[PDB]
């Protein structure tokens, strides 16, 4: 139930080191900060890696079968991981300093770039079991006189070119037996040169340098050796060589230049193909596809990365993460789509199906603090630091109110209650709560009250009660309509942060300082429980500390608050590296995830032998994926479940097995066999026998389902039915359902609460979207047919 | 077959606790005398108005019971009748003069009639709490009346103030004291004799409603 | 040298404050015995801290408590609150976690107001 | 006999047997090699890793 | 930003040409408030 | 285009709306449209017509959709007897 | 004051923001010489969260709240002298 | 006809409509084109029982949900 | 979650010792013969005692009432618990393997099979398998949903004791005699394994099912992929 | 709720009608509505695939 991988990373779409393609197109690979991460650009989706480097990573690739990659970090944790199944498999350590590594076309070796040296190994396997010292060094070299900068691999597997800050480019041959081939240095470029490359045919080679040199190295006459028939020049002002790659099976040189600026040639007649730029920062990485159509950039310095289809001259995919900045997120009420707000000062719509920035926000000056949506997620809210809050829907994607106090003063969180009306948002340096209507733009009322600084909002959804709570170590519960202003302080041990609403509302949970965890009731004001949550913390020992590791608080407390949708489960995380989840009518710890393993973050791990931080700023539970995002300062952290691999049945006994489901299914008791897999809860065992229940009986099944296995059966229908294909079978299902017991889910509103979300953002996303395209289609039939226009 | 220990010496304090203290830490008993446990209300609608599912141990539980709307129907039903109890023009913030004047009328009611005296007040004050009123409808100047009905927390609030101002009125000026005529009249109230001033104004109110209505 | 604690509770003006420290039972209020309260009415409502958990829990310790100012049942509201507080913070830092959020637990299922006080006064209209 | 889940892997926790370790130069690195029980272990002699 | 980094908690950072940050890449004037039309 | 002018000033509301819808149903099919497209300066004008009837069609839309409670409810007394 | 901000705003200004000397100003040290040796051995907290370098700018905002942190040796010793040394939460 | 890749047929057909459906509505009421996208139509007609069934679906969710 | 010690005595006194003091808390007697397999869940409100003259005790522990008081018809050496799943397994003495849920108190499976006394249990972490290692020197590996074998390794020691890692890679076996800890790596999460019962419909076999691309011709399907692929298509200019 | 629990065959014809009849009117209004956007949309791209 607390079974919570880590899946997918929003944010930071790519930080430092080589975007590398598949064996095919279809696999685009980023190193992304620590991790690394996979974008699935035909059936589009993406997913994150779930190893860890110690440092932050440097340099990634995966062998032409696909079934192998390694990445390798900034000073030599080679971690090398079976692909096909998301498995870490082997922990080498290289001695010293990596630069770029590559795998040879064939798959049984890669070579690596080791400072001045060179290094030569062949791979272990894959389909022989994990051995213990896998790695075979095949042969170093070592001819340079300084850094290798970059390696290219031949076609076959005879040959590599490694290019240096040395102003050689050396042709150095795999194996001893041939090495009187060709072992020659090619010098002659100004500054450093920066890339070699073979042809299809291999007998040109290429070399360009840092200023923008190309040369022509071919083998002619003047026994007769390698000498330089043709010379190009880029003739950028001061943009020098910045990156380069070249597939040759279609002649195709993209380079990359220092200003943000990319061309790319076609090389052997040195034709300007294709010339843009993406910044005013440059262009760190590139590369291209097998085949040349897809080509591939990443820009380092801001965090952007572009792919380019260059035949028809259109993008697949455009995306821009921040550099160092995730200051709140908020879901969308139908759980489609997560709203990041970045401390940078801009606001993005993300859409967790996907993996894309399908929307910037860029409005606000100074900082952003909070996001919140309202009335079913169509409207959502933003509050800065630079002195206003202000609307934005998502149906436009504009603003249309600016509100703001009078004052120029900045603001801290800020919430919405549930029948779009007022906004409240909450201050730091006046004390108060101040109220705006979302109808006509003007402040309602200064709704004071506190003593000190509020520093988090909630509004309800039931009565819609605010429940405001300050540093005076109180929270204020406030009934702000109908002719009362009601007003009911809480009084609290130590100081507040950090509140969050139960969906029911009916009690309300706050953080403190003193590392706990309380909830009040709100139609009462007595407590329930109070989780204790100070011991089940590690923060990291910091680089600038005369303290221990354990006793210093330094972040003993939780800044960050939410319940989940069913109204149990409640995770928390604070400005330590520790995200607890527990529950509250039994106050302990489900689970406790460390959120990242980075030593170049300062306060990590407990035992090291200015800086960035590790931190997470909010955290939420979906509505209905049965996934947490968190906010933490590398980008969006998306924690996910699954009715997968734990076997957590439900009232079995001797009796019921898959086989008996399957032999009752083809004996036709159809509910029998659907409440028989039900109570085994298991995937296949679930999907086989919903699929062959054919379709003159659902109302039967639908009509003779017992009482206690409906949210589980609205909840699958929905999870499956979003990324199903069978819609009208899946409209069949709910629409028996939820004709034969609409009533009792209306009766007992709140636990089928998490499942009546799905169905609707299931229709809502693709059936109402198919189903306009059709009543398009039918309505220019019958204007095409019914109108006459001859000219 | 079953059996759990926890403490395991004879727990005894260097100051000697009284014997009856020691005993009601097993189980709170209203003034260590009366069980909350095994009180019902055998009427139903003025369940969750009046309030006898806490344990206290004396009426002064002295929360604030008053800033909301409805929170003033769940502090218990004793003290409220207490604190209802203890206004007047000679006594006002008199409340343990009213505690102890009501212990002294439970005793008594225990020692006449023993059922258990937090139910004989409970079901006392279900039968004294009227259930259909009238108002004064305005018509420009008629005297009309109209027929209405009451909320349980205004049976509640009426219940306890007559079942007070009963005893005020059966112990003005003449032989006995609040005390004993408090014990007296709740026990008429609670039996449902109708000789007591609550149950005579409960049926008058009625009457009243019940013809015009 | 024995382990001590020290903890304050206040109603309206009047001011208890109670060592708890590692002894054999006794409960003092001003030297005399904690059977021995002076409204004689409203010692159970000076009990119950000492009722809700045991007097096992009292077994160990002993605790005495000096109270000036205030009234009488602001005194002994503020005994009550410094009792329980008291015994809250010993086994907070000399016996188990598991026991002090357990005693915590209890008192605040019974009412909060016998650990922290609704010291924050009027509301404006 | 033959498995088809667990493949053995390596046994831990063992540095001898009995039978006498046998020692050598894979140039610089000095490397003993021990026996324990079904199969040999290789250890080196600067840090007693293996 | 050098304010900032002096007075904040955590660290802060900081031809034809195109633009990786934008509104919409579908609605594009197609979507309009018909009150503005 | 002058009957235009009035449809397109009828248009936008929701009482006097079906009257216009109905109104450029009927020219438009009883016309030619290269006619309706050379007839001087009458885009400018159907730019406005089609998102007010763009709105007018989801709001009718929701409201079709928002009629089959009726149809629970019938199935919904079907299942009580 | 919007034209002579040419003059004021100085080193003896910008740096009289300094938790050192804003520490010293209120008292809560004997000078900065061990001010920063508090502020360094990490007792000294703004706001809810630690701050450990003595560089450190407190704002306008927050120089209400620049208090020692629960579970001090200071604190306690503090609260020892003035005998009130309500033990409840942590010190 | 066979019930497959149900909205990839319709964003065919009406890719086709709005890009040149201009030519088809120029000459319309040919017998080819005619009897051509009025058999279409006699297989597309019967495509609005999903759309019944939708029109249901989400009014039942929304009226269970909130009222 | 670390503060509460239980163990289980040759009396039947099962002693529930705080941790970070070690004082006495509180003091169960239900059995009249020996102790062999205590644990309790994650949320602690539901603990599990196990006795070898037959019972099994489901206690609330947050109250300190019982229950549930399940009798079985064997002595009982060991018991292990899987908390993720709510499950716990019981050797018994006519050797099966009784595998038993902490919430409807069932007895869920009944797994028969070894030929000697069974020495060593462990659940694998995602309750999909156990592993028993018995003194007929076999390891066998029961999956508990469809309640047989998968294979039996005939190990040429006895292996003694059996236990999973967190994350379910390896096993940890040791056996009757060697000095060191056997290690045991697993091809499970490498791919997905038959589930076949050995002695001396492919879909439940191997333990996953496809979706087929439609089921019959009047029910509709969509595009089989991606969901964007329409937008993009219907908006691409 | 109540209009659930109720008996009446009358009252449920009475349903059934008004639910059918109402249903075709909101289609027929919602016909028109599609088809003159539709109509509509195709005169304006049209005249901009002429001259825009």
């Amino acid at each position: 139930k607390s079974d919570f991988k880590f899946s997918n990373l929003l944010g930071t779409v790519y930080r430092q080191g080589n975007i590398t393609f598949s064996d095919d197109g279809k696999q685009l690979l980023s190193p992304v900060g620590n991790r690394v991460s996979v974008f699935d650009l035909i059936n589009n989706k993406s997913f994150t890696f779930e190893y860890e480097h110690r440092k932050n990573i440097a340099a990634i690739d995966l062998n032409k079968q696909g079934t192998l990659l390694i990445s390798i970090d900034e000073d030599g944790r080679a971690i090398l991981v079976n692909f096909k199944a998301r498995n870490v498999l082997h922990h080498f350590n290289f001695k010293e300093k990596c630069s770029a590594v590559k795998f040879s076309p064939d798959g049984r070796l890669f070579a690596l770039a080791s400072g001045r040296f060179l290094q030569i190994w062949k791979t272990p396997d894959v389909n022989k079991d994990r051995q213990f010292a896998p790695f075979v060094r095949h042969r170093v070299h070592a001819g340079h006189f300084q850094d290798i900068t970059s390696l290219t691999w031949s076609q076959d597997s005879r040959f590599i070119l490694t290019t240096s800050k040395d102003l050689s480019a050396k042709i150095w041959s795999v194996d001893s037996e041939e090495k009187n081939l060709a072992a020659t240095t090619f010098n002659g470029h100004r500054d450093y040169v920066m890339g070699a490359f073979f042809s299809h045919d291999q007998e040109k080679i290429y070399t360009v340098s840092k200023d923008g040199a190309v040369f022509v190295w071919e083998f002619t006459k003047r026994k007769y050796s390698w000498r330089i028939t043709k010379k190009h020049f880029f003739y950028a002002n001061q943009a020098k060589v910045k990156c380069v790659t070249f597939h040759p099976a279609t002649r195709l040189l993209a380079v990359g230049f220092t200003s943000g600026e990319f061309r790319l040639y076609d090389l052997p007649d040195f034709t300007l193909i294709q010339q843009l730029s993406m910044g005013q920062n440059p262009v760190n990485t590139v590369s291209v596809n097998q085949t040349g159509e897809w080509l591939a950039f990443g820009s380092s310095k801001l965090g952007q990365l572009l792919v380019y289809e260059w035949q028809s001259e259109s993008y697949i995919l455009k995306q821009q993460g921040h550099f160092d900045s995730t200051n709140s997120l908020a879901y969308s009420p139908d759980g489609s789509r997560v709203v990041t707000a970045s401390e940078d000062g801009k606001i993005k719509v993300w859409d967790i199906t996907s993996g894309f920035c399908l929307a910037t926000f860029e409005e606000h000056t100074s900082s952003v603090t909070a996001v919140q949506f309202a009335k079913r997620g169509q409207v959502m809210f933003s509050s800065s630091l630079d002195g206003t809050v202000r609307a934005w829907d998502l149906i436009r994607y504009r603003n249309f109110r600016t509100f703001t106090g009078t004052e120029r003063i900045q603001f801290n969180c800020l919430a919405v209650d549930p029948s779009g009306e007022v906004v409240c948002a909450g201050s730091l340096d006046n004390f108060d709560i101040h109220v705006w209507s979302v109808q006509t733009g003007q402040l309602l009322d200064a709704l004071s009250g506190h003593e000190g600084p509020v520093s988090c909002l909630s509004f309800s959804q039931e009565n819609s009660v605010l429940a405001s709570a300050s540093w005076d170590k109180t929270i204020r519960i406030w009934s702000i309509f109908g002719r009362s202003q009601q007003v009911e302080p809480i009084e609290v041990y130590s100081d507040v942060l950090a509140l969050s609403m139960r969906p029911d509302g009916k009690e309300v949970a706050v953080s403190t300082l003193k590392g706990q965890i309380s909830i009040f009731n709100i139609e009462d004001a007595k407590q329930v429980g109070n989780i204790d949550c100070r011991k089940d913390i590690i923060s990291g020992r910091f680089n600038q500390d005369r303290f221990t590791a354990k006793n210093s608080e330094r972040s003993k407390f939780f800044t960050t608050i939410h319940y989940s949708f069913d109204g149990m489960a409640i995770v928390a995380g604070g400005n330590n590296n520790s995200i607890c989840l527990y529950d509250v009518p039994n106050e302990v710890l489900l689970k406790r995830f460390i959120v990242s393993r980075n030593m170049a973050l300062n306060g990590t791990l407990e035992f090291l032998n200015m800086r960035p931080e590790v931190r997470v700023t909010s955290v939420q539970f979906s509505p209905t994926a049965n996934a947490f995002a968190a906010a933490s300062t590398e980008g969006l952290l998306i924690y996910s479940t699954n009715d997968t691999i734990l076997f957590d049945p439900f009232d079995l006994d001797v009796d019921v097995t898959p086989h008996s489901t399957v032999e009752a299914l083809r004996e036709k008791q159809f509910l029998n066999a659907l409440v028989m897999a039900f109570r085994l809860n298991e995937e296949y065992l679930i999907n086989k026998v919903y699929e062959a229940i054919p379709i003159k009986e659902i109302p039967l099944v639908a009509s003779n389902i017992p009482a206690i296995y409906l949210p589980r059966i609205l909840k699958f229908i929905g999870d499956f039915a979003i990324e199903s294909q069978h819609i009208e079978f899946n409209l069949i299902w709910i629409k028996a359902l939820l004709s034969a017991s609409g009533g009792y889910i209306n009766e007992h509103k709140y636990l089928f609460s998490t499942a009546m979300r799905s169905i609707q953002r299931f229709i809502v996303r693709v059936a109402k979207e198919v189903v306009n395209t059709t009543t398009d289609n039918k309505y220019t039939y019958r204007f095409l047919v019914s109108t006459d226009g001859s000219m | 077959d079953f059996e759990v220990v926890e403490e395991f010496t004879p727990v005894v304090l260097a100051t000697p606790i009284p014997e009856e203290v020691q005993q009601a830490q097993t189980e709170i008993k209203l003034f260590n005398k009366w069980s909350f446990e095994e009180v019902e209300v055998k009427d139903a609608s003025l369940v969750d108005y009046v309030q006898v599912r806490q344990p206290i141990f004396v009426a002064h539980t002295a929360g604030r019971y008053a800033n909301k709307r409805f929170r003033k129907a769940q502090c218990p039903i004793i003290e409220r009748l207490t604190n209802s109890l203890m206004m007047n023009g000679r006594n006002n913030g008199k409340k343990l003069k009213a505690v102890r004047i009501i212990k002294h009328t439970l005793d008594i009611i225990n020692v006449l009639t023993d059922q258990n005296p937090i139910q004989v007040v409970v079901d006392a004050i279900t039968n004294t709490g009227p259930r259909e009123d009238t108002t004064r409808v305005g018509g420009g100047g008629a005297a009309r009346r109209q027929a209405v009905d009451v909320s349980p927390l205004r049976r509640v609030n009426q219940a306890i103030a007559l079942l007070t101002i009963g005893a005020r009125e059966a112990a003005f000026r003449n032989i006995k004291t609040i005390a004993e005529t408090l014990a007296e009249e709740l026990i008429n109230a609670a039996k449902g004799s109708s000789t007591s001033y609550a149950i005579k104004k409960k049926d008058e109110l009625e009457r009243v409603a019940k013809s015009n209505r | 040298a024995v382990p001590s604690v020290q903890t304050f509770g206040k109603k309206k003006s009047a001011t208890a404050v109670a060592h708890v420290k590692a002894g054999k039972g006794l409960i003092k209020v001003n030297g005399s015995p904690i059977t021995l309260v002076e409204p004689e009415i409203l010692r159970f409502k000076v009990y119950e801290p000492l009722l809700l958990v045991g007097l096992d829990k009292f077994s160990n310790i002993d605790i005495r408590v000096r109270v000036t100012g205030g009234g009488h049942v602001s005194q002994v509201y503020a005994i009550r609150q410094a009792i329980a507080k008291g015994l809250v913070a010993y086994h907070q830092k000399y016996v188990d976690e598991q026991s002090k959020n357990e005693l915590k637990k209890a008192f605040t299922s019974y009412d909060r107001t016998l650990l922290i006080a609704d010291s924050r006064r009027p509301e404006p209209k | 006999k033959n498995s088809k889940i667990f493949s053995p892997f390596r046994i831990i926790g063992n540095v001898s047997n009995g039978v006498p370790f046998a020692t050598g130069t894979l140039g610089s690195t000095f490397y003993i090699v021990t026996c324990v029980g079904k199969t040999f272990q290789i250890y080196d002699a600067n840090t007693l890793h293996l | 930003y050098k304010l900032d980094v002096l007075s904040s908690v955590h660290f802060v950072p900081k031809t034809i040409s195109m633009e990786d940050a934008q509104p919409l890449y579908m609605s594009n004037a197609s979507s309009l408030a018909p009150q503005e039309i | 285009i002058l009957l235009m002018k009035r449809c397109r000033d009828w248009n936008t509301n929701a009482k006097t709306h079906t009257i216009a819808q109905r109104t450029i149903r009927c020219i438009l099919m009883h016309h030619n449209i290269a006619k309706l497209s050379e007839i001087p300066g009458m885009v400018k004008i159907v730019d406005a017509i089609i998102p007010y009837t763009q709105r007018h069609f989801t709001r009718v839309d929701n409201l079709v959709e928002q009629s089959y409670i009726l149809d629970y409810a019938l199935v919904e007394m079907d299942k009580l007897f | 004051k919007i034209s002579d901000l040419e003059n004021k705003v100085t080193v003896s200004a910008i740096c009289r923001r300094r938790l050192p000397v804003i520490m010293h100003r209120l008292k809560m040290a004997e000078t900065i010489q061990d001010a920063v040796k508090f502020i360094e051995q990490g007792h000294v907290r703004v706001g809810p969260n630690l701050i450990n370098d003595p560089a450190y700018l407190v704002t306008r905002n927050m120089e209400d709240y620049v208090t020692w942190v629960d579970n001090s040796k200071i604190k306690k010793t503090l609260l020892r002298y003035r005998n009130q040394i309500d033990d409840f939460d942590f010190s | 006809k066979s019930n497959k890749n149900f909205e990839l047929y319709e964003t065919f057909m009406s890719l086709l409509f709005k890009a040149h459906g201009d030519v088809i509505h120029a000459n319309n009421k040919n017998q080819d084109i005619a009897s051509a996208l009025q058999n279409w139509e006699d297989v597309h007609k019967k495509e609005d029982r999903l759309d019944d069934l939708v029109k249901f679906c989400m009014g039942v969710a929304a009226f269970v949900t909130t009222a | 979650c670390g503060n509460f010690g239980f163990i289980g005595s040759s009396n039947g006194s099962i002693t529930i010792y705080n941790m970070q003091s070690g004082i006495l808390r509180k003091k169960y007697k239900l059995h009249k013969r020996a102790v062999t397999g205590i644990s309790l869940d994650g949320m602690n409100r539901k603990m599990v005692s196990c006795g070898l003259d037959g019972i099994v005790g489901f206690y609330d522990f947050n109250k300190s009432t019982l229950l549930g008081k399940l009798k079985l018809d064997a002595p009982i050496t060991a018991m292990v618990y899987h908390r993720s799943s709510d499950l716990f397994a019981l050797a018994l003495d006519d050797l099966s393997i009784v595998v038993i849920d902490a919430v409807t108190q069932r007895v869920v499976r009944q797994l028969w099979g070894h030929s000697n006394r069974i020495t060593a249990f462990d659940f694998s972490p995602e309750g999909r398998w156990i592993v028993s290692a018995s003194l007929d020197s076999t390891i066998r590996t029961w999956d508990l949903p469809t309640g047989g074998c998968i294979d039996g390794i005939i190990v040429d020691n006895v292996a003694t004791n059996v236990k999973f890692s967190p994350n379910g890679d390896l096993l940890a076996t040791t056996h009757v005699t060697g000095n060191g800890i056997c290690i045991w790596t697993n091809r499970a999460q490498f791919k997905t394994v038959s589930t076949r019962t050995i002695d001396e419909l492919n879909d439940i076999d191997f333990n996953t099912y496809t979706s087929l691309e439609q089921i019959d011709k009047e029910l509709l399907t969509l595009s089989i992929g991606p969901r964007s692929k329409m937008n993009t298509l219907l908006h691409l200019d | 709720k109540e209009l659930v629990s109720q008996k009446n065959e009358e009252l449920k014809l009475q349903i059934n009608r008004v639910k059918t009849e109402l249903r075709s009117a909101l289609k027929s209004t919602e016909d028109d509505l599609g088809f003159n956007v539709q109509g509509l949309k195709f005169v304006k791209q049209q005249w901009n695939l002429r001259h825009n």
